[PDB]
């Protein structure tokens, strides 16, 4: 709390001796367009930029070493996430990419990736960072499919495998003795891997999905979205999964207030805390929303770090990723501060710190010092080496990376609170154990009972 | 004076997977030596079809006149290590700046949908026209995420449409789906299901499959739940896998339904004890001849990585009477880009009088020529409006006789032919 | 062909007690794992209604009071409790090979209580006597057993030429049966005579229930 | 839902041909058998065969070979089946029937859907529209009726006020004596509401295009 004043104002891009390249969704689209800005992924980047600060001004976890980065924009987008993954490859001295067919001696200008948020975009830029064995770490993408290291040899995630996230929907359900309910995703990799995952775990336990749908994410979800609804009502059934994208999610339920139709609502951890959702006007007459998070620690610093930074901001500016981002200022930190952002933070916050002390070990240093100089070059298939089946203590959390790249982050069964218009703990999942306290449960319904 | 390299005025890639080599952990950031791995007969004849497509332009004064075709060409075993000749295709003197003329103008592969996958993001990013003969994920129809990629083979929508006429067209209603444990095999099975999601045909088994499926208890299971049709969906070696499998294990009397990726298969017909384990149908792209393909292989039998074939002491005729399906996709693929290019030129055919691979991309998508009497064309998704299904059965000579033929937008079947086990 | 024996023919069963009827195939109707016999209700005026598939797979939308069960040859639909509106002739099918075969039908009808018909007469209208024809209608409404008793008595003399007679089919509520008995005569034959008695005999009586009008 | 829609009641003369059409909605057409059931006055069900409408591939029951065929069109999801050199045998209600989803064989497939039913009429007699008489009349209890003689051939719809009178009504099975049918229904109302309240028969015979309304009054 007083390394606070020494911080830079530099927000995206931070001068160091080894560096981070960063990827998050910091402005999307509402040649290709970046219009609209994503607070919440504004919020995570700026958790790696608390993070990386914290870890320099800590003079013992890389003693003379100064940790720097590059975060860009990914716009959720192919074409705009491509250019800087391929830019972390270009190597540190030339600041560009030679073709060659061994890249074993090549000094790259990052050491490992932070992000990208989502698993649409990690199945763009996966591979490439695979074939370099480029240490990448997700905290945010969910999919199962990045669980495979023959297939995605440099992953890590900070939050759990949507395999075990659908372990965790479908105990729920059973526990409630729903056998007969639907699933909902949004049409790209996150939800169509959990409508898979789910429908595939959901009658190995027995429950009959009575439907599956997705919504677009290009050109109109509207239409689509009728006749998924249509088949709920003629179904006829109380409970819905949605395993979505925030963005279709709203568009979604826009629509099921629209129809006044209630029941129970399944929340994957991608929307189960969204205010996009639940400002929604009405979307109290939707019934009963349960939800699942990662189970996360409270950086309790972050908000007061930004709070000195933004005004740090606000002092350095005018000067010349977020093109209206250095007109921030202390009335901003609603940014960080926002529950979307304060419940996942942490995994922003331990990818950093993951790959910060894997660096340490990889550089043999102790309190003091260093085994490096100025002629030391790093390679990411070195890194790659140390991170392997990593055990690191973060914070209060003990971080055990399986050899999947996965980590030992269960989650917390939520539930949303309308009149309150808040969010109620009401049980937890850790390893394949779902533990929930029946009776924490409130059910708008007629006569407040469980439906069924 | 490789095979896999040719000079000429504009280059166009060449993606082949000639080896094979299942997936296995690496320790190093390099390319992997496919050459000292398993060959694929049927490939490599792709791979000389492409090599005899852009030699046949070459020497042709209609089709780009005094311009020379040239090519840069890989054998990527594995999709991960497939990145060099990538990066060697659009780079600009063997440097990549990502920020902002490459050496290739567009190019013609991959064959599988797992390779496309895994570079055509980079690929479509400055709208590097990809031309597909093999990849058939029906995820490559959405033009926004691909709005560079075309192909010359059909959605797996399409086959996977065939096969369940095939299917309605007889009286057995319960299935096997077996598909291959990857992108390919699994977009098949998501097609199968969302085509017989309303209809009298069960899905009663499947299972993504590999090489070391446990295929003794897959068979169990399915006997045990009583299902006489197997549709395999799956390539070559994932084919051979399982139909070998059948044949050790006294699988017998049941129904194989073939994709177009096996129906034309070479070793397993001529396998012993193949005809005992039932009746083998499929959909097959049907037999397209190339005139003057078999003197250019005569011809041909006659450095940077994944460039090296390691296959001398090779039978000619081997090679020619290997699988031929694909054989048509990669020759309108060359076909198709050779003439987007003579458009972009603004060559008439006499003569040729600045060529960005976008440019090759508008007259690749507007492409309309005749080629073996067919007209070559795209929709506005990339997808090929030619080509067709035969539908063949394996009879007692080794051959997969053709009973009958889907068109895509019109089945017919003369089950007399069908001589059943 | 396989042949399907049900038994019995016909079934009255009191509300919320067991119905068991029976289906038994000349060939066993096993193939695929399964036994390829299936259940049917038909009420009166519809189209079968699938109730039971494979044996004893119990088909969306139709209560848990309907089950069956059996292989091979030997099959049984049961129904409990029985229900007012469970009357219908039920159908086994075979469809193990071709052709689909189906059972001769079992009829289910809900036993209550015995009841007496409520008996109206009705002279011809005046409509009718201009045609030059006349009908005397009788309704035995509402009652129980269905097997019923009708005599037509012009003049203390026994008339049998003339009736045409129909029966209603089981009550959805109150499970009774209604007939309505018609003797038709030229308006001459019937302003011939003068008293007109339809007269009904049943179990739930000794005496008729006689209902009469003069012509005059 | 998925709906079978059949052609309403046909009147066919002996050795004369008819066709019986089938309308299919809320699924999809060519991926279920769709199948044919004869069932006799006697009730017996009997089924005539199927066709798949994917390839118009037809099975039959032997004694129906050269006396149905079944045909689709695709265009309209319509199954059909013609009837051939009708005799009164052949008076009888016909059944269309989709085949279910679960069977391992066409041929084992169950019958989940059913259209309303095509009754069959075979005969030379030409038709005639009823004649609808009044049947009038000290209990709490009155019962009137309403007498509909002499049509052909079936059907007939009988309601009471227009539909308003249904508990109390017997509408009984027309009976056939001399090719003409003779149907009567009765209705049952409290002494009061009559005649104070109007209580009407309506009757209705498509076949002849007869709507006719009788009040019941008192005599
Ligand atoms: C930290 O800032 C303080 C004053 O805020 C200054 O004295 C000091 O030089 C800074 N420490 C550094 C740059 O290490
Ligand atoms: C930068 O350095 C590497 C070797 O250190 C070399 O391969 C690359 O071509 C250089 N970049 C240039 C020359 O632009
Ligand atoms: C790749 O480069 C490394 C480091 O120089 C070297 O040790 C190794 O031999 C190379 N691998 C090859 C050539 O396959
Ligand atoms: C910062 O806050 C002001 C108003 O308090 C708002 O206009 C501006 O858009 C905010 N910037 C953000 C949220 O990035
Ligand atoms: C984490 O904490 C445990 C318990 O305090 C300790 O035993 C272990 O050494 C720590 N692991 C680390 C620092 O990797
Ligand atoms: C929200 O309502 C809950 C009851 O579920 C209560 O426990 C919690 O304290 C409330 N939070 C508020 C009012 O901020
Ligand atoms: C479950 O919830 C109720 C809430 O009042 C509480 O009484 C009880 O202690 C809880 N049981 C547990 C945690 O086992
Ligand atoms: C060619 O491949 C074989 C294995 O198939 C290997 O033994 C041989 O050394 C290879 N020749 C080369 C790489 O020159
Ligand atoms: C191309 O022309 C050469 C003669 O220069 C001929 O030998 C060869 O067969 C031709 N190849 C084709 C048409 O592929
Ligand atoms: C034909 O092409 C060559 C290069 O291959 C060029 O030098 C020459 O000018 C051209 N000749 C013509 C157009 O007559
Ligand atoms: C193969 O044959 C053995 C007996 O020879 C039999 O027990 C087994 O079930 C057969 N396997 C099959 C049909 O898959
Ligand atoms: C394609 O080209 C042929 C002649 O090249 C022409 O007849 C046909 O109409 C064209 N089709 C189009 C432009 O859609
Ligand atoms: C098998 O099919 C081939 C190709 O159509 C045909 O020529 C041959 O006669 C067939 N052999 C048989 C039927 O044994
Ligand atoms: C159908 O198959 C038979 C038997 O092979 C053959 O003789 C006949 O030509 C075929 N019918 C056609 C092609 O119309
Ligand atoms: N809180 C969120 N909106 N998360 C969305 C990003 C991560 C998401 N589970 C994915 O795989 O794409
Ligand atoms: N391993 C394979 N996928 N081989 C087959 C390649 C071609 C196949 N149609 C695909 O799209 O992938
Ligand atoms: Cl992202
Ligand atoms: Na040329
Ligand atoms: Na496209």
């Amino acid at each position: 709390p007083n390394w606070f004043n020494n911080i830079s104002t530099d927000l995206f891009s931070m001068p160091g001796d080894i560096k981070l390249g960063g990827l998050f969704p910091i402005k999307e689209q509402s040649s290709v367009s970046c219009d609209s800005l994503n607070k919440d992924g504004l919020g995570r980047a700026l958790v790696m930029k608390y993070a990386v600060e914290e870890i320099n001004a800590n003079s013992q976890l890389l003693p003379g070493v100064k940790l720097g980065y590059k975060i860009y924009n990914t716009c959720r987008h192919s074409a705009v996430i491509v250019r800087p993954a391929l830019s972390f490859l270009t190597e540190k001295s030339n600041g560009t990419l030679s073709v060659e067919c061994n890249y074993t001696d090549y000094e790259t200008d990052m050491v490992a990736v932070i992000g990208p948020q989502s698993s649409e975009m990690v199945t763009v830029i996966g591979k490439l960072l695979g074939f370099f064995l480029m240490p990448q770490i997700s905290f945010g993408a969910t999919s199962d499919k990045f669980s495979d290291s023959l297939v995605y040899p440099s992953f890590f995630r900070t939050v759990p495998s949507d395999i075990r996230q659908v372990d965790a929907m479908v105990q729920l359900i059973k526990k409630f003795n729903w056998n007969w309910v639907a699933v909902v995703g949004s049409e790209e990799e996150y939800g169509q891997q959990g409508v898979q995952q789910f429908s595939k775990k959901a009658e190995d336990m027995g429950v009959c999905v009575a439907y599956q749908g997705l919504i677009p994410i290009y050109d109109d979800p509207k239409p689509a979205i009728q006749t998924i609804i249509n088949n709920i009502q003629t179904t006829e059934v109380k409970v819905v999964v949605v395993f979505s994208l925030v963005s279709p999610a709203v568009s979604f339920f826009e629509e099921v207030i629209k129809k006044n139709l209630t029941g129970v609502w399944i929340a994957s951890s991608s929307w189960a805390i969204s205010d996009k959702v639940y400002s929604l006007p009405n979307i109290d007459s939707i019934g009963t929303v349960i939800g699942f998070i990662d189970e996360t620690e409270t950086l309790e610093l972050l908000s007061p770090f930004t709070e000195v930074l933004f005004k740090k901001i606000h002092e350095a500016s005018p000067t010349e990723p977020c093109p209206e981002c250095w007109s921030l200022s202390p009335a901003n930190v609603s940014l960080v501060k926002e529950e979307s952002v304060q419940r996942t933070a942490f995994s922003v916050y331990a990818a950093v710190y993951t790959v910060a002390h894997a660096l340490h070990k990889l550089l043999e240093c102790n309190s003091a010092a260093c085994k490096w100089s100025s002629s030391t070059r790093l390679y990411p298939w070195k890194l790659l080496e140390v991170l392997k089946e990593f055990s690191v203590n973060i914070s209060n959390t003990s971080l055990k990376f399986d050899q999947n790249g996965n980590p030992n982050i269960g989650y917390s069964v939520i539930q949303r609170i309308w009149e309150n218009q808040s969010l109620s703990s009401v049980g937890s999942y850790r390893s394949a154990n779902l533990s929930i306290n029946e009776t924490l449960f409130k059910w708008y319904t007629n006569n407040s009972e469980k439906p069924e | 004076t490789s095979e896999f390299h040719l000079r000429g005025d504009y280059l166009i890639g060449g993606l082949f997977n000639i080896h094979y080599v299942a997936a296995a952990n690496f320790q190093r950031p390099q390319a992997i030596d496919c050459s000292s791995k398993l060959f694929i007969l049927p490939n490599y004849r792709r791979f000389q079809m492409m090599r005899f497509s852009v030699e046949e332009i070459n020497n042709s004064s209609s089709l780009l006149p005094n311009v020379s075709l040239g090519y840069q060409m890989f054998d990527h075993c594995s999709d991960i290590h497939s990145f060099p000749g990538i990066f060697k295709l659009l780079s600009v003197n063997d440097l990549i700046r990502p920020w902002e003329l490459p050496n290739a103008i567009g190019v013609v592969g991959p064959f599988t949908s797992t390779h496309a996958l895994s570079i055509a993001p980079i690929f479509m990013t400055n709208l590097f026209p990809m031309v597909s003969y093999g990849c058939s994920g029906s995820v490559f129809s959405k033009e926004n995420l691909y709005p560079s990629f075309l192909r010359t083979v059909h959605s797996n929508k399409d086959v996977i449409n065939a096969i369940v006429g095939i299917i309605l067209n007889f009286n057995w209603r319960w299935v096997a789906f077996l598909y291959s444990d990857d992108d390919f095999g699994k977009d098949g099975l998501e097609q199968f299901k969302n085509k017989i999601e309303d209809s009298e045909i069960c899905l009663a088994f499947y299972k993504a499959i590999n090489v070391n499926t446990d295929y003794l208890q897959v068979f169990k299971q399915i006997e045990e739940q009583n299902i006489k049709v197997i549709v395999v969906f799956a390539p070559k070696v994932y084919a051979e896998a399982v139909v070998e499998s059948a044949v050790q294990l006294n699988v017998t009397n049941k129904v194989w339904i073939a994709d177009d990726g096996w129906s034309l298969n070479k070793k397993l017909p001529s396998m012993n004890g193949i005809q005992n384990i039932g009746t083998v149908l499929g959909v097959a792209q049907p037999v397209v001849t190339i005139p003057g393909f078999t003197d250019f292989i005569y011809s041909a039998i006659s450095m940077f990585c994944n460039q090296k074939c390691n296959c001398s002491n090779l039978s000619v005729k081997s090679l020619l009477n290997a699988d031929p399906s694909f054989s048509f996709p990669v020759y309108a693929a060359v076909y198709a880009i050779a003439h987007a290019l003579h458009n972009t030129l603004r060559c008439g055919s006499d003569r040729c009088p600045t060529v960005h691979p976008h440019m090759i991309l508008e007259e690749l998508k507007k492409s309309n020529f005749t080629l073996l009497n067919q007209t070559v064309q795209f929709d506005e998704n990339g997808d090929p409006k030619f080509g067709s299904l035969s539908v063949v059965f394996w009879n007692s000579s080794g051959n997969a006789e053709e009973v009958g033929s889907y068109h895509f937008q019109s089945l017919s079947i003369n089950k007399t032919k069908i001589k059943w086990f | 062909d396989i042949v399907l024996t049900q038994s019995p023919a016909s079934l009255a069963v009191s509300l919320g007690q067991r119905a068991t009827i029976s289906c038994r195939a000349s060939e066993s109707v096993d193939s695929y794992g399964n036994s390829f016999m299936h259940w049917y209700q038909q009420k009166p005026g519809q189209p079968p209604i699938l109730l039971i598939s494979r044996a004893s797979n119990l088909e969306s939308g139709i209560p848990a009071r309907f089950s069956g069960s059996g292989s091979r040859t030997d099959f049984t639909l049961t129904i409990n409790p029985v229900e007012a509106d469970d009357f219908a002739t039920y159908y086994c099918q075979q469809t193990n090979e071709d052709p689909r075969t189906f059972g001769g039908g079992t009829k289910l009808e809900i036993k209550r209580a015995d009841a007496a018909p409520t008996v109206s007469i009705f002279p011809p209208s005046s409509e009718q006597l201009t045609s030059g024809g006349a009908s005397v209608v009788c309704f035995l409404n509402n009652f129980y057993p269905k097997d019923i008793n009708v005599k037509w008595k012009i003049d203390g003399s026994e008339r049998q030429n003339g009736v045409l007679n129909s029966w209603t089919d089981q009550d959805s509520k109150d499970s009774t049966y209604s007939m309505s008995s018609t003797l038709t005569l030229t308006k001459d034959e019937y302003e011939r005579h003068n008293s007109y008695t339809c007269e009904a005999t049943h179990k739930t009586s000794t005496s008729p229930i006689v209902k009469s009008f003069n012509r005059n | 839902e998925v709906q079978l829609q059949q052609s309403g009641p046909e009147l066919v003369k002996p050795g004369a041909s008819m066709k019986i059409s089938c309308k299919a909605s809320g699924y999809s057409f060519t991926g279920y058998s769709m199948n044919w059931v004869k069932q006799s006055h006697g009730k017996n069900l009997e089924w005539i065969g199927l066709i798949n409408p994917y390839n118009g591939d037809t099975t039959y029951k032997q004694k129906f070979k050269g006396k149905a065929t079944l045909t689709v069109d695709r265009s309209s999801s319509t199954a059909y089946m013609e009837l051939l050199r009708l005799t009164s045998e052949d008076s009888a209600v016909y059944y269309c029937a989709r085949s279910g989803r679960g069977a391992p064989t066409t041929t084992t497939a169950w019958f989940t859907y059913w259209g309303q039913g095509t009754l069959v009429t075979v005969s030379a007699a030409k038709t005639t529209p009823p004649s609808v008489y009044p049947l009038a009349p000290t209990n709490s209890m009155v019962t009137l009726g309403c007498l509909v003689k002499g049509y052909f051939p079936e059907p007939v719809t009988v309601t009471w006020n227009s539909g308003s009178l249904s508990s109390g009504v017997h509408t009984f099975p027309a009976v056939l004596q001399s090719d003409l049918y003779t149907l009567s229904s009765s209705v049952t109302v409290p002494s009061s509401t009559w005649p104070s309240e109007t209580v009407t028969c309506n009757v209705a015979h498509p076949a002849s295009s007869t709507k006719v309304d009788k009040k019941i009054v008192p005599r």
